[PDB]
């Protein structure tokens, strides 16, 4: 996935954990 | 400037197991029937030639989807740290949308086909063009697929106490036009992938019943009726033409041609073609339609029935007037109450069954079994199976597929960050998309089943193919 910038760990870490879609 | 969250990012160990369970189960049973399926249009070098082809690619896409997405999506739902390297961060979302717009748009494809092949009134013939239009389907394919291959990447970060490598599409990009793909590419996928086809798909549906219906009921009202070219005066002593559509009730005959061609709109001299018979019966039927809908004899009945049916009444109130079908409070009782051989035989009572039994048993037998069976032919009957199918395929399709995209769209519309428990919808975000995962799967898996389901011919080579 993605995210609006890099300022937020929370949704990278989601989009680690994420499937790949 | 985000605030940290005091919920964790996590997934309970049983929807782990089950969906493990799931995916497993629809990849083993995917691999098998799209592999099934193209044996047996390989070892089909007859039937080589034709729609099939087009079977073929819907196969090929199945199962290079159900390769590439089950295995990945398995492996980063166990390991939850991936070594493959930037190179499979741009190669998977590749050829995983690639697949999915092969599927789609064959699958769209097969559609229209079936669309084509039942019609009348088309060209000369499909048989050539739709190899080239294979190379273009698979070519648009890999042109839309290229901006994933080009915007993933691989992030390392230091998260609350560990080196985390991520693979995904970069939220920062080189191009403005990979920003603006970054932005809305849920949108894109949405849009192009699920509505268009969806719609487009049920655009031509309804048109294909419609074209269906007014078809039948021109042979119904031709078998029963008669079609005539020419003027002719029927048994009540007025003038007519076509299907037995009356002209006036005044004993002119040059009183008629002048509303034969007020109808036609051009000079006829009383003779018609019979495409020309063919609008005005259509026209007749309208009006049928319109003017029972004003009758509250006649109204709910109607608006109770299928289609079918309500071409059988409309067969009747062509025969007697409408007030005459309105004569029929008790009949039309049990056809309200779908009490269908009761109203058989209370309708092979009356006088209308003994003044014309012909049609009063065809009107009669097509009320009971609700088809067209007693009018139509069965090569009729094989291409509408084939292409009720290929629509229901298109439905499994769009339900299937539907979860992924609403949740990939609640994740944009629901996420803000400066919430501290957003974790809550980030940790219901990741099983609604390892769900997705595997309907998404299903429908690719369950294409050749599924074909097999409601298809007789398919039906047979499922019972057929076993070992090789």
């Amino acid at each position: 996935c993605s995210c609006k910038d890099m300022t937020d760990k929370e949704c990278l870490y989601f989009c680690h954990q994420d499937v790949i879609w | 400037s985000p605030p940290p969250c005091q919920g964790p990012i996590e997934i309970k160990e049983t929807f782990k197991y089950i969906n493990t369970v799931v995916s497993c189960l629809v990849f083993v049973l995917g691999i098998i029937g799209n592999s099934t399926l193209l044996y047996i249009i390989y070892k089909n070098k007859c039937m080589r030639n034709g729609p099939n082809i087009l079977i073929a690619s819907l196969a090929l896409g199945d199962l290079l989807h159900i390769v590439i997405a089950i295995p990945i999506n398995v492996y980063k739902l166990l390991a939850e740290d991936w070594p493959f390297g930037a190179e499979m961060c741009k190669l998977v979302p590749f050829i995983q949308k690639a697949s999915v717009g092969i599927t789609v748009l064959s699958l769209c494809a097969l559609s229209i086909d079936r669309y084509r092949a039942v019609a009348s009134w088309s060209r000369i013939k499909v048989p050539k063009w739709t190899a080239v239009e294979i190379v273009l389907i698979w070519v648009v394919s890999v042109v839309l697929a290229v901006p994933e291959a080009i915007g993933f990447d691989i992030i390392t970060m230091d998260y609350k106490g560990s080196y985390l490598r991520i693979c995904l599409l970069h939220p920062v990009q080189k191009t403005a036009f990979m920003q603006f793909y970054a932005t809305a590419k849920d949108w894109w996928l949405f849009s192009f992938y699920f509505c268009l086809p969806l719609a487009i798909t049920a655009f031509f549906y309804t048109l294909m019943t419609c074209e269906m219906l007014r078809k039948n009921i021109f042979e119904m009202l031709r078998i029963d009726e008669g079609l005539r070219l020419k003027i002719y005066k029927d048994t009540e002593g007025y003038y007519t033409i076509g299907i037995g559509h009356l002209l006036t009730k005044s004993p002119s005959l040059n009183a008629a041609k002048s509303e034969l061609d007020k109808a036609i709109g051009r000079n006829t001299n009383g003779v018609i073609t019979k495409d020309e018979a063919e609008k005005l019966f259509n026209q007749d039927v309208d009006a049928a339609v319109r003017g029972i809908l004003r009758n509250a004899k006649l109204k709910p009945v109607y608006d109770s029935l299928d289609a079918v049916r309500r071409a059988a009444l409309i067969n009747m109130v062509f025969q007697m007037g409408e007030t005459g079908v309105a004569g029929f409070t008790n009949s039309l009782r049990m056809l309200q109450q779908k009490r269908w051989d009761e109203a058989a035989v209370n309708l092979a009572k009356s006088r209308w069954y003994n003044q014309t039994p012909n049609r009063a048993k065809r009107v009669i037998t097509t009320f009971r079994t609700g088809t067209w069976d007693a009018y139509l032919n069965d090569h009729l009957k094989q291409r509408r199976e084939v292409a009720k199918t290929v629509f229901c395929l298109v439905l499994v399709f769009a339900l299937c597929w539907l979860p992924l995209h609403l949740a990939r769209i609640l994740k944009l519309t629901l996420y803000n960050q400066n919430d501290p428990n957003r974790c809550e919808l980030l940790s219901f975000l990741l099983v609604l998309d390892y769900i997705g995962i595997n309907m998404a799967s299903l429908n690719s898996c369950a294409n050749p089943i599924a074909l097999y389901l409601v298809s007789k011919r398919f039906k047979n080579a499922f019972k057929s193919a076993l070992c090789c």
